[PDB]
């Protein structure tokens, strides 16, 4: 919970608050398994902030093509089991990239240098300068994610129950 | 340089308000001197040949197997460029593509320091003409080119406007 | 899990690999080799077994190759191959103008229609047969000098073979020994991943087989 | 992003934007710089796209010729038709006879690919000789085919900050310039001033 | 040095823009030399092996015991391959063989400095000539041979693409 970040003021709707929020004690039982749980919450987060905009995008716009198309597939719902050629491609290309990150979870702890999630990703130079601000950055991206991983969620199984247009209500 | 320059003559001496001959370097300068030295030559021998192709001193014989010079009793001078037939115009491309070689390969490139573009056909031996002299002739060659690269914008201009220029207009062309 | 873990000896954690900066360099690489960005996400490099063994085993003397310049010497061989029959693959199909094909009728359009068909075609007349041999001559004149550089009785560079005849490189500078080197290599590389296109695509339910194969 | 972004002078506010300074206030070397590349990018594609436009709104098409049989802005409609493409007969008349938004498409595949091509090979010597070389000066390649950059001052002239200076706001000027004029043929009377 | 030597003349002295002369070292040059050289040399009697017999000038006789110089009176010059026979095409490469040996076996290769290719049948000695005038006859016989470069590539491309060349499509060949 030192120094690795995340616990901060956000009231939780029972009388609780997350400014330490661990209820079951995943810090002090099994301490080792940390950096594994990062690098975890990170990932989760990542794909879940992608996949909510890949909701919202084909709704208006659709792409050129006639595989994909509002008579082809008018449910956004049912893109995944009726493009299915685009799936497993998709599902190859994430597997190449899912392989080179082996040998760097293969060290995830003290052994190698890097922190969890931390790749060397910024190409257009948006992390900052200082601890005051990079904590604040990186604390932005967590609670980002944490939103998206609870929103698709929201998302997905709104459109099962409702089957209607984009905010389901 | 900027001076000591051929072509700056005595009516407005060193021509250059909008400051276009700093704006690069030196071999910036040096290719736009062989341009304008080149625009005025094609411009110099356009204009004259507007003036002949317009008063009838017509080439006896025939220019081609069919299409002889007929081009000069009626069409335009700005026109008769369709009439010359496509075998015809190509070998005035490959003369000037072969003319505009030596011009480039020359020992040093005139942006270099180099010379200016000189003959291909018949050579001789040149400008050993008393350098004085040869600076008077240089300016004497621009200040024509100048005079015949709005001449020969007048000519097209008159072509295509009626009207577009006063005590010109009143000619048949 | 209490012995000493293998993923040290093989990974240096000190240094990261220019390409793909989250992952630490292999111990292997340098920037000595011609065609270097560290790249090697899978630790290959890094295999400390003898792949000389494939040639001779190991039970015939005490004798080890790096395994780096194992690998080298294949890309080598990987990239010539390939940038010749790519350029092989087009050539007999008219991809250059010409539809180059050797003198005979056996060899001709009408026989062979494009060079998809050549391989089953000239694998039954024997002209296939024959080339297997033709190769297999050269391979095993050249290939018993891996045996020689694990023994560690040979200064030999991986992939050199006094093959100059037009004298490229006789009195260059290493600075341009390497860059050279380094276009056998880029070359290389493209043609790798040329001809497996071009092999893959030419072999689906569609896909012509003229000069572009999409 | 401050004063030192280079871009900014007298007719709008002072040092920064005031609407998009803050993402770069605050950020690094590289992020001005690599906003700094895409302006002076976006501009040069607008700086060409502005008379790439005015070339088709006339209807001048390449018999370049400057009078009554050939085309000029004067006469548009030559007599001699070229050909452009040779197996699905387009010619290089008949576009210039539709309409701009109209006549992109009437290109055909094979020129799409080569202009892909040669745009994406200088796309990569673009990125080698300004982020792997490190030139201190953003938009900044061997593209110089006149020489203007060897004089006797170098990249510290007054003529060569001008310049920049000068090329930033005529790009500024023709990315707002071609964007009014794409939204006066998708929707007509966007912009009533002179054009239409 | 690549303007101090047989072919480098006046209108363009050293010709090499893409720097070919300096991509390998000196062993590398004299092999682009003597190809040039052979280039010619084949490009010379290929130009001219063609304009002659596309006159008419037809040996007396039989070539072969039935297909006899009636290859002349009908068939392009670029044809008459075929119809000359097996055995009559052999012979010409095997003189042609036997020729690029005495031409690779001299005493010192021409790679390694030593003489170019020399005539392998008739060897009148051709060490005594004055090497001034020596050095006006490699730049006349490369010239030639640069202009048959090209000239024997315009008649391949005019028997295969009617109308790609002008002033030469309207000739029977
Ligand atoms: C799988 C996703 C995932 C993972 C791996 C983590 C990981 C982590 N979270 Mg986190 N979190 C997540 C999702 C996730 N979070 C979501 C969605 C929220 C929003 C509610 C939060 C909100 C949250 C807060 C507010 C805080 C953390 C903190 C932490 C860290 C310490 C706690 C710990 O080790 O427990 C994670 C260990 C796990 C094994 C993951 C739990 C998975 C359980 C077992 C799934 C069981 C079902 C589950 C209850 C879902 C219910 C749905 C249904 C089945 C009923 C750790 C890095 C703390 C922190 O930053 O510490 C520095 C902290 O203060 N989390
Ligand atoms: C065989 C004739 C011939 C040819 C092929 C050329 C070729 C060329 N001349 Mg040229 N020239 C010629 C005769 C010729 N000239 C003569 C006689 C003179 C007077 C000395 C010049 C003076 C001259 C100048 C001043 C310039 C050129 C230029 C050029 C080049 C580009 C212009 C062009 O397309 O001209 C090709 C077409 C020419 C139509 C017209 C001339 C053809 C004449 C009339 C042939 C008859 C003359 C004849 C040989 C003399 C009779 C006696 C005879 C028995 C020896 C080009 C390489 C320019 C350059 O920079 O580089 C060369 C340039 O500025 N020429
Ligand atoms: C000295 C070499 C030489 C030779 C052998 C020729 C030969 C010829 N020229 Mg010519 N020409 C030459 C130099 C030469 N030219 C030069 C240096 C120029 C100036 C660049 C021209 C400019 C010229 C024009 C403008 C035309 C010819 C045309 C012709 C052809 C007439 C055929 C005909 O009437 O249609 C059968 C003839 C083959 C004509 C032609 O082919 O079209 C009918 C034609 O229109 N020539
Ligand atoms: C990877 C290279 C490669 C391979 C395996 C082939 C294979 C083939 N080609 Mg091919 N070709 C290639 C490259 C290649 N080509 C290149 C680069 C060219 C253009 C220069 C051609 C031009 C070509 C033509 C014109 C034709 C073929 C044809 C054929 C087919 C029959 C040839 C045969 O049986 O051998 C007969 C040939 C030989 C036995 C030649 C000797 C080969 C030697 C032994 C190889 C060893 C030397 C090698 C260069 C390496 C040097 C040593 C090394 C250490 C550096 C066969 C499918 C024919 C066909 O069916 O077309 C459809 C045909 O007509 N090829
Ligand atoms: C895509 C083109 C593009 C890009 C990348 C930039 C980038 C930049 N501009 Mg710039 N600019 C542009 C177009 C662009 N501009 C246009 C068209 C104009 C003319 C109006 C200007 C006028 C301008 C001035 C006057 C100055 C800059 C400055 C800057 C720098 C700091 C401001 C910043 O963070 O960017 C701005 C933010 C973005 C580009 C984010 C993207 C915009 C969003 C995603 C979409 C907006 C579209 C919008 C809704 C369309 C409607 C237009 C609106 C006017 C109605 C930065 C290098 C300053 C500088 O040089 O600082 C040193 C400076 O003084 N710009
Ligand atoms: C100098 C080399 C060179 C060569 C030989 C060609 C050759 C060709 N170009 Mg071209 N082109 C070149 C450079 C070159 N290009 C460059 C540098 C550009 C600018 C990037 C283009 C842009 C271009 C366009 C825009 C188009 C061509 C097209 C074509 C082809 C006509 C297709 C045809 O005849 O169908 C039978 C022709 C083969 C056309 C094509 O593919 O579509 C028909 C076409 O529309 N060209
Ligand atoms: C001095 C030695 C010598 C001798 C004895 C011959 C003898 C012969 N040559 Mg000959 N030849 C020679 C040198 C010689 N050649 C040389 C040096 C060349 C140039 C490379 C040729 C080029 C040549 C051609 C091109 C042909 C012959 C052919 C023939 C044969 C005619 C048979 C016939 O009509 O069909 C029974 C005859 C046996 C002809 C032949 O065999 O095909 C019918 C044929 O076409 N010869
Ligand atoms: C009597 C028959 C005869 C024969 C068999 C040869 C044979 C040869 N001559 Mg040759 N030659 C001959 C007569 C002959 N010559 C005569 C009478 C002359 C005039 C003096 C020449 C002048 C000559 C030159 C200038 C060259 C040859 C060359 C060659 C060689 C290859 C070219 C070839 O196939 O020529 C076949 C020849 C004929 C069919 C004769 C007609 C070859 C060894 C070339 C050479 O040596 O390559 C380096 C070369 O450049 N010859
Ligand atoms: C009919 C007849 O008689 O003849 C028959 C004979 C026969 C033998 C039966 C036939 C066959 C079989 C053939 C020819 C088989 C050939 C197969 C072949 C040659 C297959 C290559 C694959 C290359 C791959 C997968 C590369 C992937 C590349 C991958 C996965 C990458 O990630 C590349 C990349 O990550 C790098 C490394 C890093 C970056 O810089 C770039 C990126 C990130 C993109 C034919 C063809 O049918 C003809
Ligand atoms: C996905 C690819 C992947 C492969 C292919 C792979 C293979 C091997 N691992 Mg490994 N590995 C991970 C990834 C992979 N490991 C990850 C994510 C973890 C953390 C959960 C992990 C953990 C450990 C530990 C704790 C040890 C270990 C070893 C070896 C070993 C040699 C065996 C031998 O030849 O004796 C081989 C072949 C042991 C070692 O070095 O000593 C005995 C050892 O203790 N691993």
């Amino acid at each position: 919970m030192v120094g690795a970040e995340g616990p901060e003021p956000i009231p939780f709707a029972p009388s609780r608050t997350s400014k330490n929020f661990d209820p079951v004690g995943f810090a002090e039982r099994s301490p080792e398994w940390l950096p594994w749980y990062r690098e975890a919450e990170l990932k989760h987060g990542r794909a879940a902030m992608l996949a909510t905009v890949g909701f919202v995008v084909p709704e208006f716009v659709r792409i050129p093509g006639e595989q994909f198309s509002f008579e082809a597939i008018p449910k956004v719902i049912d893109a995944h089991d009726a493009l299915p050629e685009s799936m497993i491609q998709i599902f190859g290309w994430i597997s190449f990239l899912e392989a080179c990150t082996f040998p760097a979870m293969a060290g995830l702890g003290g052994k190698y240098d890097r922190k969890p999630g931390d790749f060397s990703f910024d190409p257009l130079g948006l992390y900052p300068t200082d601890p005051e601000k990079q904590k604040k950055m990186q604390l932005a991206e967590l609670k980002n994610g944490r939103l998206a991983m609870i929103a698709i969620g929201g998302m997905v199984t709104g459109a099962a129950v409702t089957g209607h247009g984009f905010p389901y209500l | 340089k900027v001076d000591e320059m051929p072509g700056a003559t005595a009516p407005l001496g060193k021509f250059d308000p909008l400051n276009l001959a700093t704006l690069g370097s030196e071999s910036t300068l040096a290719w736009f001197r062989a341009a304008e030295l080149k625009h005025s030559r094609v411009a110099m021998l356009a204009t004259t040949g507007y003036l002949v192709q317009a008063a009838g001193i017509h080439f006896p014989g025939m220019l081609s197997s069919d299409v002889s010079f007929e081009s000069l009793s009626a069409m335009k001078p700005l026109d008769a460029w369709d009439a010359v037939p496509e075998g015809g115009k190509n070998q005035i491309y490959f003369t000037i593509f072969l003319a505009e070689f030596i011009t480039e390969c020359k020992g040093t490139h005139y942006t270099k320091g180099g010379p200016l573009p000189t003959i291909v056909f018949p050579p001789i031996d040149f400008s050993t003409v008393n350098p004085e002299q040869l600076k008077t002739r240089q300016n004497r060659e621009l200040n024509n080119g100048r005079l015949a690269m709005i001449a020969i914008m007048s000519f097209v201009a008159a072509a295509n406007i009626p009207g577009s220029v006063p005590a010109l207009a009143g000619n048949p062309m | 899990a209490m012995p000493e873990r293998l993923w040290d000896s093989m990974v240096d954690k000190t240094q990261r690999s220019k390409a793909v900066p989250f992952l630490p360099r292999a111990v292997n690489l340098d920037g000595s080799l011609p065609g270097d960005v560290g790249f090697d996400p899978f630790y290959l490099s890094s295999i400390p077994k003898d792949f000389s063994g494939f040639i001779q085993p190991p039970q015939w003397e005490e004798k080890g190759i790096p395994t780096l310049y194992w690998m080298r010497e294949a890309e080598l061989k990987h990239s010539r191959v390939a940038m010749l029959a790519w350029f092989g693959w087009l050539a007999t199909d008219g991809a250059f103008g010409v539809t180059l094909r050797f003198p005979g009728e056996i060899y001709s359009v009408e026989n062979i229609p494009t060079a998809y068909e050549a391989h089953n075609a000239l694998v039954s007349q024997g002209s296939m047969g024959f080339l297997l041999l033709a190769v297999g001559f050269i391979e095993f004149c050249t290939g018993a000098v891996l045996v020689e550089v694990a023994k560690g009785d040979s200064d030999r560079e991986a992939g050199d073979f006094k093959l100059d005849p037009l004298s490229f490189l006789k009195g260059k500078s290493e600075e341009e020994i390497k860059r050279m080197k380094t276009r056998e290599i880029a070359n290389g590389r493209l043609a790798m991943l040329a001809f497996g296109g071009v092999a893959t695509q030419t072999a689906l339910e569609g896909g012509n087989h003229a000069f572009p194969y999409f | 992003s401050i004063n030192e972004a280079f871009g900014v002078s007298i007719e709008t506010g002072n040092k920064c934007p005031p609407l998009g300074a803050r993402i770069l206030e605050d950020a690094q070397p590289s992020a001005i710089k690599w906003f700094q590349n895409a302006e002076i990018k976006h501009g040069r594609i607008a700086m060409v796209a502005t008379i790439g436009y005015l070339v088709q709104k006339l209807g001048v098409h390449f018999p370049l010729y400057l009078g009554p049989s050939g085309s000029n802005c004067f006469h548009p409609e030559s007599e001699t038709a070229w050909l452009l493409s040779s197996s699905t007969g387009v010619t290089f008349s008949d576009i210039a006879k539709a309409a701009p938004l109209d006549a992109i498409q009437m290109v055909p595949v094979a020129g799409w690919m080569q202009i892909f091509f040669v745009a994406g090979w200088f796309e990569s010597v673009a990125y080698y000789r300004q982020w792997v070389k490190d030139s201190p000066i953003p938009g900044d390649y061997g593209y110089d085919p006149l020489g203007f950059t060897k004089r006797e001052g170098g990249w510290d002239s007054e003529e060569l900050t001008s310049l920049r200076l000068k090329e930033i706001k005529n790009g500024r000027l023709a990315m707002m310039t071609i964007a009014a004029w794409v939204s006066d043929e998708m929707i007509p009377g966007a912009l009533p001033v002179w054009h239409p």
